[PDB]
């Protein structure tokens, strides 16, 4: 299919960044699109095949290169806040009727004026209410991931050695802790509901795990707090009678 | 605009059908319309295509009502499942290049059939690692909508559907939290219209 | 029975540059567009006055398609070289004819799509517009790929849809030339070839369309096997010329009549040599 | 007008 | 796979001494596409000779029309020169006003 790296990226205003795409379907037609939040996709560049890039068709702020049949690259030459977007690569065959475009998993890219705006999430698990257990014989655990920026997180629930999906619901989009602001940090909530008997066994092990994407080892950090690097932040609970 | 999806959000009960509208504008003699759905992960999933020279498209539970003269290309999804909840995009691919022009999308929410509603607000146990108090509004019918809080220090998330698959059990819930000492679950969802029979435990 | 046809030629030339792609379009026997990738800035060019009624988007869009075809047929040539395990040093040619025949109800009478490799039949769309006839094992590779890609479904939609719709449009825009048949001008000449034989040549000049029947009859009997019949040839002004000749015994010339059938004639002609 | 898009052989 | 070209030399209009006309050389039925054609006035290569676009027939063989403006006389002799990958020596076809 279509692959993309990186999946997430934060940049300071003025930084450069190259996005990579590849397709193994023997396609020729490939595309770069971007999606601003709440919007549809908008074309950046269409590459019908290997060849020299038409710079007159490349929107300002970007460079594109078709490296070979499989590989297609997009570069932000000088990141600006307005370039915060989900960048999608796509490919398709030509001819016949099955010409729909295959999209890569996208690169979620945030451009901020200062990397001091970047914070990992604080993650905490809240144990089920005793009143819920007696009223329904079910037990809902809640996980809160709060205070993170950018909104680049992946939350999962793990129970007794496996990532679970049954009984789980995670908010489809984060909320801004301060909506009136532009650099606001984000929150995310998730629930895991099990039977009372399962929760009441202290051998059962629940874990809320939040992969956060932030700085790398190549970024400079002069603040006194810990460098907000890409990292997993987790909180756990064990059952109890 | 060149592709118009006039519906911003659509709700429909499970097992029913829904029609998502799309209007477009073009002077090309040849084009395709494509419908995609987008997951919260941002993954794009192809659903169905409609060629300008083709009869009405149909693919499984998806069908397209192609009105070429009106340039209308509405998508109908029958026998709706909870998994159909997503943001649906109509895209126009003109001529040979197929440089897609996207509508703004339509958020589709499929509401579960809550068989035995038991609306209640529960206070979860405090975390020794956190200063927040957490309240859970749960087990309400899908007719209930959750509004954001009027207090700036109280955060409320929209309703969420979970499916306890082994028990064939679905439930809605919403979370509210705050670190203020004046915060209580009895008033956490005061800004929402919650069912009159909502249970507030002692 | 009007028709629209496009004729594509793609020829590889290893060392002498990238493959050359040529496209020409016809309404009946009238060429109206030409594209040749060998130009510095290749563009679709008009070849009949009425096509120039189209707007600038028409020419830009046709050029885009033919420029893309230039790249796509480059890949097709590489693919067929791989199918046949051919050297990268030889020159090869793909040719293609496709288009629609217009029925009396204003809809598709018959659709066509045929390709050749190095002057030999390669693959062809069947009359049902839903299946292919492959000429050899290599073309069965193309057939399998095009069955999975649903190329026949794409072609059927075009042939029944855009091909018919735009052929009717061209026929209207240029009806004062396209829908006006020009009858042939006709005469018969007589040349002795011996003391006892002479040549009767029956001429048809300035006719359109090219379809015509010139036949010699002796006492009302067709002389097809005895008739020298040259290929219909272009006059240069979009009309055509043809003649048919027979060597006859001296004294039999009155037994010989020339019969001319053409769409522009009110009635079929019967011609004799008149001294 | 020609076929809008060509498949590889 | 080779096919040798056919040749027809003729005029667009019936020949009349002194009246302007067009001199046509029609090559057809050949394969491959590379071919050289020159029009001749008493043996000399006629300069500035146009030709139609390259197309082919239902049997995939190619054909071209080479034409030029000229004026016939009672003494001028015209012909067409064609060379192809199927011709060892180039073939010459003289113009006959009755053909």
């Amino acid at each position: 299919g279509v692959t993309q790296t990186p999946k997430f990226q934060v940049l300071k205003t003025g930084q450069s960044m190259t996005l990579q795409c590849a397709q193994d379907m023997n396609h020729n037609s490939m595309y770069w699109y971007r999606q601003d939040p709440g919007m549809g996709l908008r074309l950046i560049y269409y590459s019908a095949s290997e060849g020299t890039t038409d710079k007159g068709e490349v929107p300002n702020g970007y460079n594109v290169s078709r490296l070979n049949k499989r590989e297609f690259s997009l570069r932000l030459e000088s990141a600006a806040p307005s370039q915060t977007s989900v960048y999608f690569c796509a490919s398709r065959t030509r001819g016949g009727t099955l010409i729909e475009q295959y999209f890569g998993p996208g690169t979620r890219l945030t451009v901020t004026e200062d990397l001091k705006n970047v914070f990992p999430p604080e993650v905490a698990v809240f144990e089920p209410s005793e009143a819920e257990i007696s009223h329904t014989q079910k037990a809902t655990l809640v996980c809160l991931a709060t205070g993170f920026y950018p909104d680049h997180v992946e939350l999962s629930w793990w129970v007794n050695g496996k990532e679970v999906h049954s009984g789980v619901c995670t908010d489809p989009q984060p909320l801004k802790e301060q909506p009136a602001l532009n650099d606001s940090r984000y929150c995310l909530s998730s629930r895991l509901r099990v039977s009372a008997t399962f929760w009441q066994n202290p051998r059962n092990h629940f874990r809320c795990q939040v992969q956060f994407y932030g700085l790398s080892e190549n970024d400079e950090w002069t603040q006194d707090r810990a460098k907000p690097v890409t990292q997993i932040v987790s909180a756990e609970a064990w059952g109890r009678a | 605009q060149k592709v118009t999806q006039a519906q911003s959000s659509v709700s429909m009960p499970v097992r029913k059908a829904v029609t998502l509208n799309c209007l477009y504008e073009t002077s090309w003699w040849s084009y395709y319309i494509f419908w995609y759905k987008q997951l919260p992960s941002k993954e794009m999933i192809f659903l169905i295509r409609q060629g300008s020279d083709e009869q009405n498209a149909k693919s499984g539970r998806y069908s397209v009502n192609f009105k070429k003269a009106a340039k209308s290309v509405a998508l109908t999804i029958s026998a709706l499942q909870l998994e159909d909840s997503a943001k649906y995009f109509c895209a126009l691919g003109e001529g040979g290049a197929q440089k897609l022009v996207f509508g703004q999308g339509t958020r589709l929410t499929i509401n579960p059939n809550i068989q035995n509603p038991d609306p209640a607000v529960y206070q979860l146990r405090d975390s020794k690692s956190s200063d927040k108090s957490v309240c859970l509004f749960t087990d309400f019918d899908s007719q209930t909508n959750v509004s954001q809080s009027k207090d700036s220090d109280v955060y409320i998330t929209d309703k969420c559907v979970l499916d306890m698959r082994s028990m064939d059990f679905k439930s809605n819930s919403a979370v509210a939290w705050s670190n203020k000492s004046d915060f209580a679950c009895a008033n956490a969802f005061n800004n929402s219209i919650i069912p009159e029979d909502t249970f507030f435990p002692s | 029975s009007h028709s629209m046809r496009y004729f594509y030629t793609a020829m590889s030339r290893p060392g002498r540059g990238e493959p050359r792609f040529i496209a020409v379009g016809y309404v009946d026997d009238t060429q109206f567009v030409r594209f040749d990738s060998d130009a510095a800035s290749p563009r679709t060019e008009p070849r009949a006055p009425w096509i120039e009624q189209e707007g600038p988007e028409y020419w830009d869009r046709n050029t885009q398609i033919f420029k893309t075809n230039t790249q796509t047929y480059r890949e097709s040539l590489r693919n067929l070289r791989g199918y046949y395990n051919q050297s990268e040093a030889g020159s090869h040619i793909i040719q293609r004819m496709y288009g629609c025949d217009l029925g009396p109800d204003g809809r598709l009478l018959r659709g066509h799509d045929q390709s050749a490799y190095d002057g030999k039949d390669y693959i062809a769309l069947n009359e049902d517009l839903s299946s292919w006839t492959a000429a050899d094992t290599a073309a069965q590779i193309t057939q399998r790929k095009w069955e999975a890609a649903r190329v026949a479904e794409q072609l059927r939609a075009y042939l029944e849809g855009l091909c018919v719709e735009w052929l009717r449009r061209y026929l209207e825009n240029g009806k004062e030339t396209l829908q006006r048949a020009d009858p042939p001008k006709t005469h018969v000449t007589h040349h002795p070839v011996s003391d006892h034989e002479a040549t009767l040549r029956c001429w048809a000049l300035g006719f359109y369309p090219a379809e015509i029947t010139l036949t010699w009859q002796r006492d009302g009997e067709d002389q097809t096997q005895d008739t020298e019949l040259v290929e219909t040839r272009p006059a240069g002004d979009r009309t055509f010329q043809k003649w048919a000749a027979v060597v006859v015994p001296s004294g039999e010339e009155q037994r010989y009549t020339c019969h001319v059938q053409h769409e522009g004639l009110p009635k079929p002609l019967t011609l004799r040599w008149e001294p | 007008i020609p076929l809008t898009e060509e498949a590889e052989l | 796979i080779q096919r040798t070209p056919k040749i027809q030399v003729y005029s667009r209009h019936p020949a009349e001494n002194g009246k302007s006309n067009f001199l046509n050389c029609y090559v057809s039925g050949f394969h491959p596409s590379d071919i050289e054609v020159d029009l001749l006035k008493n043996g000399e290569r006629i300069e500035k000779v146009e030709h139609s676009d390259l197309s082919f027939s239902k049997d995939w063989s190619f054909y071209l029309l080479y034409y030029t403006e000229f004026t016939p006389t009672e003494k001028d002799e015209y012909a067409c020169r064609v060379n192809h990958v199927t011709l060892s020596q180039p073939k010459i076809v003289k113009w006959d006003r009755d053909m």
